[PDB]
DNA sequence: ATTGCATAAGACAACA
DNA sequence: AATGTTGTCTTATGCAAT
DNA sequence: ATTGCATAAGACAACA
DNA sequence: AATGTTGTCTTATGCAAT
């Protein structure tokens, strides 16, 4: 998977996660160290470099 | 459709306590509404129709006996307001109250079909009423009573589906606005439009597009 | 001269116009030193696929939970709208509990018919065992929708807020500012209820009503041109329904149904 | 036939559209039969005067504080912004108190100069009466935005996102991941400062800091069409400066200048 | 011409304490003093000192100074040479690299004790204060007059000017040629007002009407 | 002054207000009741009826 | 503020009104004599002489 | 994921590139024998064959 | 005329 | 008390070459 | 042509 | 698991009349 940055509640950009799957609209995107899948929507995620 | 409305309140025990139930139906479709009512009121009397005019439209008149709650001044002010006609007639007459007959006998059966076959015989629960209201609905609506060709849904409504845009003039190089057409998709200041006869599809300026007649 | 143009990026990080302007440098090497800096371009690149809809009626419903203070002490509604007609659905509550959404969908069934697929959030009764054995039961899809934004059901949130508005524009000038009494509860609802479906909204030239009970659906859409994911506009579809919003096109030859944003889709020639 | 319309509005609350297609009327009756109900319109006009800013160089400075993680254990720093040429001054410190805020400005001051209003957020520091009495012993004015809009100050503010950002470009494309160490806070900052004051930031032809130390400012505008509050555009009034965001405009004969709405002006004949 | 030459050297000013060692940087075209304070003489403060006086002043052309341990050092000439600057070195004391840098010494000299006697601070003024007084004494010192002509240092610095004209651009003209003799006084949306560079005239004229001049 | 409705932190709009000072960009508010005066955002403020 | 006049649902542009605090959407006019504060269109008004 | 071109600061458009990413202003595309995921910028693709 | 380009115009985000 | 800002990015457009 | 109008196109918000 | 929506409003445009 390549390393995208996704958003939480507090508006931050945490790196560190995988996308497994691509939606339409949506993404499940796998942590590298927590090693799990959450889903989350296509216009929560930005990459990194 | 929509011309004539019936009416009527009816007993029943096993929907205690709220065991008031109102009925209203219509001539030309036999569509049928139903109400719980914990005590029969002139304001519960309110209550119906307002949520029978919006299942079904605004009907042309209506036609019920001369109950309690049925001849008040706040009903017929409210009938007035809404410029709907009453005839009131009376309490069990046939040639006023004629289709609210079928329309009891099928209530009624519906009703203890439903609440003997979800397992209860003599109350439903308060928390299960509006489920057993809303299904004998659906039933007595969406599906066809006895040798009916068309539930009273088909003939209320004439639920047909169409597949071609309004009628729609064109405008053509002379200038002129060419009738016989229509729009298939309202786009970005373009729509599809097509000729009803040639079957051929052209995107025109939104300018260029007015409907008939 | 980009020797000192490569220098002075990565020693200063400089944007291109300035880098132009420093060294003598025109437009092209001032780009290409510029996106060489992984760190000057980072974010600009944010995927929006926008696209919940249904197709016919009674295909897709969508569902939410509204907190009408002025109904109190029965506050709870719940809303329903057909997403192929924009027909409407509420009924009254006073809990949260699974018993409610049956009532609610019951009535609803019984005004509008049998739907196919119903989409809402993971409400706390909302997968309840009660709820989903009944639905089974009924025999009709159940989908959830991301777990968290409440932004999929983005049709039943914007009928909601439509719903609060146009109630609170009824009591209000019915002469009741906090509150409605218990009596004018159902009469308000079902005013509204008329209000909504059986007259058309904004400008469309449909009312809900008929949009529902007579829709129209085209068996073969006009040709149209699409910006496939490769970036560029392709030549080779049709569309099926563009609304205001956001469209939906069919292929060909595949014969798929997608659903896209409007910005994707141009008309052809 | 408007008095069904009358009624259908009074007891149902229907757009100007469905009322027209409903009771066979049109535009104009529709139209004053819908603004009736003051229920129709409540929201729909929100005042926007949004407008600081300064005129010379060394006439209006504003100054904000920021938590930067990278600077640990002195992450604070003092931003200094300049209205009038967008220069910027920044100075680390370990803690938000006076002493600090003393110690930042005159540093700006021998950098750029002696101003004559600095504005701020009503900070529990810049309002200390030690700060303030140190401040009319300079003998230069001091203004507070509204206490609790960090919105006013929007310039100061924006210089802080920018130059957050620039720091965190020069950090990680040096090979500092998470923070800084003590060795390299100083040049980092003063790198920072070299490349955003001595170069041009987007599309402005002209360098900050030759702005400050060369400005042009014109003795008298070009006629222009303005957007006098009275409604309409208003002809006789001479813009002073106008920036991609916002702009200035005289009076021909009250000599007025006024920090206006850009949308509210355009050139005039 | 301006920003040619500068200059530098350190000074222990055992007023200060424990930060007592200080270093001073000057121009030679325009005398304009800048200086930062290091608790150590090592070469990472003092090349935070240098990157701070260009920051505040530019980047000069060449530097010239003594033969110290770090002056010399190879990290501070790959630094310098990475910034493109030509060192130079000469004897520790020379009235030719060291020319001005001792004028600059004595007048700091004086003018942080007059401070500290001017806020009552004899034999050390604590740590609160000390950048205070440098940027005071930078204050004093800069923008201030101490010789006897009419230009201060940042006077003779920047060219510090009021200009009143934009940038000088061609107009076109309605039969397609363009013109020079006109500079752009408002660069507004869709319409840029341009006055004539002889009578004094401004004229609303569209955006791809007028081009740069030269 | 002619009553005005204001947004607050919790992004409603309250009644019971009004101006007495009209700023090109601000605004002095007052409550109807309290009678206490606070300086307002212009843009957080929508006018009644 | 200014003496205006506002356009009446009757065909009477009446005099006595003086607008206090004048939106872009509309405004907040004051009679002379009954002095009572209401907010009328921007569409619903017009000045004096 | 489809053949690509990828562009490297060389000079020339190299293949051995599938595209798993694609981004509105960028894809990532990931070579068959370094099975390696990187973020280019759409400009620097285009189709292989 | 077609394609490409150089520029201009417009949109987005985030700062305790 | 005392008011959003603008770098960065994107799309649209006219010209210049072809 | 100048004014007004009829229309179309674009923009904002808020919903646990 | 499974993606914003659109009524309301404001601004712009063009035609038809004057
Ligand atoms: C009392 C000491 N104090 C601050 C209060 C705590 N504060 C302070 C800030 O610096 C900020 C700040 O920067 N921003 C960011 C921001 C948000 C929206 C905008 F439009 C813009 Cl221009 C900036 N927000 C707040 C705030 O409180 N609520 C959003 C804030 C501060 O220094
Ligand atoms: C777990 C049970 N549950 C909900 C969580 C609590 N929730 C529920 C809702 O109905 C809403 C809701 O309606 N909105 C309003 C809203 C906000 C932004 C939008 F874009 C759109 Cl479309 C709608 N927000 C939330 C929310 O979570 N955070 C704002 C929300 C719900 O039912
Ligand atoms: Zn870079
Ligand atoms: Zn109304």
């Amino acid at each position: 998977g390549p390393p995208v940055k996704i958003r939480i509640e507090t508006g931050e950009w945490e790196k560190g996660w995988n996308v497994l799957v691509w939606g339409r609209g949506y993404a499940a995107v796998k942590n590298r160290d927590t090693d799990k899948v959450i889903w989350v929507p296509s216009r929560k995620v930005k990459p990194d470099i | 459709p929509l011309q004539i409305w019936q009416t009527d309140f009816t007993l029943e025990p096993r929907m205690a306590p709220r065991s008031w139930l109102a009925v209203t139906v219509d001539t030309a479709s036999s569509a049928i509404v139903v109400t719980q009512h914990g005590r029969v009121t002139s304001v519960a009397v309110q209550h119906h129709w307002a949520t029978a005019i919006a299942v079904l439209g605004r009907p042309k008149a209506i036609k019920t006996d001369n109950g309690s709650c049925f001849t008040s001044k706040s009903t017929r002010e409210w009938l007035a307001r809404w410029g709907i006609a009453h005839t009131t007639g009376i309490p069990g007459n046939s040639q006023g109250q004629a289709m609210v007959e079928r329309a009891n006998r099928l209530l009624k059966d519906k009703i203890r079909v439903l609440a003997e076959g979800d397992g209860f015989m003599k109350r439903i629960p308060t928390s299960k009423q509006g489920e057993l209201l809303a299904k004998a609905m659906y039933a007595l609506n969406h599906f066809e009573r006895g040798e009916n060709t068309k539930t009273p849904i088909q003939k209320h409504w004439r639920p047909t589906v169409l597949t071609e845009g309004p009628p729609v003039k064109i405008r053509i190089e002379t200038g002129e606005w060419e009738k016989g057409w229509n729009v298939l998709v309202w786009g970005r200041g373009y729509a599809a439009v097509k000729n009803r006869d040639t079957d051929k599809v052209i995107w025109v300026p939104s300018r260029k597009v007015k409907p008939d007649i | 001269p980009l020797r000192e143009a490569k220098d002075l990026h990565t020693a200063l990080h400089i944007g291109p116009r300035a880098l132009s302007k420093a060294c003598n440098i025109s437009m092209q090497q001032a780009r290409e030193v510029v996106q060489t800096c992984p760190h000057c371009n980072s974010a600009p690149a944010l995927e929006a696929g926008v696209n919940p809809r249904g197709l016919g009626p009674l295909q897709i419903w969508q569902t939410d939970f509204t907190l009408e203070p002025r109904m109190a002490p029965r506050s709870w509604l719940a809303v329903t709208v057909d997403t192929a007609s924009s027909a409407i659905v509420v009924t009254q509550h006073g809990r949260v509990t699974s018993v409610a959404v049956q009532h609610h969908w019951a009535t609803a069934i019984a005004v509008l018919g049998r739907p196919k697929a119903i989409k809402t959030d993971n409400g706390s009764c909302f997968t309840s065992k009660s709820t989903r054995e009944w639905l089974a039961r009924w025999g009709i899809a159940h989908t959830t929708g991301i777990p968290g934004n409440s932004q999929g059901q983005a049709m039943v949130e914007r009928a909601n807020r439509l719903l609060k508005d146009k109630i609170r524009v009824l009591a209000e000038g019915d002469g009741f500012m906090k509150r409605i009494p218990t009596s004018k509860q159902g009469e308000l609802l079902a005013k509204a209820m008329y209000a909504l479906n059986h007259f058309e909204r904004g400008e469309n030239t449909k009312t809900p009503i008929q949009k529902h009970w007579r829709p129209t659906v085209l068996t073969e859409g006009p040709p149209v041109k699409i910006r496939i994911e490769t970036g560029e506009w392709e030549k080779g579809w049709n569309v099926l329904v563009w609304g205001r919003g956001y469209a939906a096109v069919k292929n060909r030859d595949t014969d798929k149904v997608i659903w896209v944003p409007s910005r994707k889709v141009k008309p052809d020639i």
